[PDB]
C-alpha cells in the first residue's frame, strides 16, 4: 500500500590515494533501481532495475550530470567538515546523505526527509515541516546558516513535494508488476536438539518482498522477546528476503510455543508450530 | 567511533547436494564502509564473486551482499572471510545449511 | 530521479 523513494550518497576521503569516492544509489522501496560510483572506468548513471531501463537518454544524462557535480560539491563539502571539527588531513572521512519521499496507500504524500550525517553520526536534518533544520552541533550550525542563506529548504520542500513524488508515482506504475507486488514469507519451523533437555526451535520466513515483517514467539501466548535470537533480514539476491527467530526451549515442552508472523503480502497473520 | 560487521553465511535457496544454488555472505552494521569479503572453498578464495552497491541502513551503518554461484554436497566446505577495520585478524564464518 | 543541487550547494 504505501511506498517511499530514496537516494543513499555516500562520500569517502582517503588521503594519499587519490580524491573523495562518491557513490549514489536509488531506491524504490527495498527495490535499487540506479547506481553511480564515481570510481568507476567510466562513470555514469546505469540501471539496476528493469524498469527503468526504458527511460530516454535525457534521462540517464539529466542523472549522471547530478552525480557528477555531486562528486565534486561532496568533495569540497569534506574540506569543509574536516575544518570545523580541526581534523588532521591524514585521516579518511564519511559523508552519507539520504534523502526521498515516503506515500501513503493512497498516493498522497505522507512526509519528506533529507538527512546528513558525519562519521556515521547524525549531522544535519531537514524537519518534517520541510523549512527548518536540527544540526546536531557548532559545527552543522555553519552547515545550516549557510543552507538558509542558499534557500536550500525551500528547494528540497519544492522537489519532495513535486519531483520526487511525480517520479515516484511513476516508477510506480512502470514497475507495478513487482514493485506493487507483495509476496508473502513461506515459513516453517524447524527443530534442533541441543542437549537431554532442551532443543532450539527456528521459525522461518523466505522469499517474501517487501523486507518488512514482524516474527514472534509465544511460550503460553506470552511474547518471548528477551528470549528470542533474532537474526538481521537478509537479502536472497532475487529481490526476496528471509529472516528467522529462535528460542531454546525445554525438551517435550515444544507445542507450548507458537510462532507469530506478519507481513504485507499475508491475506492475514500467521500462527505455526513445529510439526514433528 | 566505528562499527563491526555482522556477518550472515546462507544460500539463496534451500540446500540440497548436487544441485546448483547460491552462496551468500551478508555483512551488515558495519563503519566505515572499506571492507574485505571472501567467499572460500575448503578454505581455498573462490574466484569471480560479485556484490551489491553500497549502501546503508537508517541507523548509517552499511551493508553489501557477496554471492557467487555455487553447488553444495555433503563434504565440501563453505565459509566467508571478512576483514574490516575494527578486526585485529580477518573473521572467517563457516556456512551452516541451518541457519 | 535524484534532487538537483542548488547552486551548486556545499555542506
Amino acid at each position: 500500500g504505501s511506498h517511499s523513494m530514496r537516494y543513499f550518497y555516500t562520500a569517502m576521503s582517503r588521503p594519499g590515494r587519490g580524491e573523495p569516492r562518491f557513490i549514489a544509489v536509488g531506491y524504490v522501496d527495498d527495490t535499487q533501481f540506479v547506481r553511480f560510483d564515481s570510481d568507476a572506468a567510466s562513470p555514469r548513471t546505469e540501471p539496476r532495475a528493469p524498469w527503468i531501463e526504458q527511460e530516454g537518454p535525457e534521462y540517464w544524462d539529466r542523472n549522471t550530470q547530478i552525480f557528477k557535480t555531486n562528486t565534486q560539491t561532496y568533495r569540497e563539502s569534506l574540506r569543509n567538515l574536516r575544518g570545523y571539527y580541526n581534523q588532521s588531513e591524514a585521516g579518511s572521512h564519511i559523508i552519507q546523505r539520504m534523502y526521498g519521499c515516503d506515500l501513503g496507500p493512497d498516493g498522497r504524500l505522507l512526509r519528506g526527509h533529507d538527512q546528513s550525517a558525519y562519521d556515521g553520526k547524525d549531522y544535519i536534518a531537514l524537519n518534517e515541516d520541510l523549512s527548518s533544520w536540527t544540526a546536531a552541533d557548532t559545527a552543522a550550525q555553519i552547515t545550516q546558516r549557510k543552507w538558509e542563506a542558499a534557500r536550500v529548504a525551500e528547494q528540497l520542500r519544492a522537489y519532495l513535494e513535486g519531483l520526487c513524488v511525480e517520479w515516484l508515482r511513476r516508477y510506480l506504475e512502470n514497475g507495478k508488476e513487482t514493485l506493487q507486488r507483495a509476496d508473502p514469507p513461506k515459513t516453517h519451523v524447524t527443530h534442533h536438539p541441543v542437549s537431554d533437555h532442551e532443543a532450539t526451535l527456528r521459525c522461518w520466513a523466505l522469499g517474501f518482498y517487501p523486507a518488512e515483517i514482524t516474527l514472534t514467539w509465544q511460550r503460553d501466548g506470552e511474547d518471548q522477546t528477551q528470549d528470542t535470537e533474532l537474526v538481521e533480514t537478509r537479502p536472497a539476491g532475487d529481490r526476496t528476503f528471509q529472516k528467522w527467530a529462535a528460542v531454546v526451549v525445554p525438551s517435550g515442552e515444544e507445542q507450548r510455543y507458537t510462532c507469530h508472523v506478519q507481513h504485507e503480502g499475508l491475506p492475514k497473520p500467521l500462527t505455526l508450530r513445529w510439526e514433528p | 567511533i566505528q562499527r563491526t560487521p555482522k556477518i550472515q553465511v546462507y544460500s539463496r535457496h534451500p540446500a540440497e547436494n548436487g544441485k546448483s544454488n547460491f552462496l551468500n555472505c551478508y555483512v551488515s552494521g558495519f563503519h566505515p564502509s572499506d571492507i574485505e569479503v571472501d567467499l572460500l572453498k575448503n578454505g581455498e578464495r573462490i574466484e569471480k564473486v560479485e556484490h551489491s552497491d553500497l549502501s546503508f541502513s537508517k541507523d548509517w551503518s552499511f551493508y553489501l551482499l557477496y554471492y557467487t554461484e555455487f553447488t553444495p554436497t555433503e563434504k565440501d566446505e563453505y565459509a566467508c572471510r571478512v576483514n574490516h577495520v575494527t578486526l585485529s585478524q580477518p573473521k572467517i564464518v563457516k556456512w551452516d545449511r541451518d541457519m | 530521479r535524484p534532487q538537483v543541487p542548488l547552486r551548486p550547494m556545499t555542506y
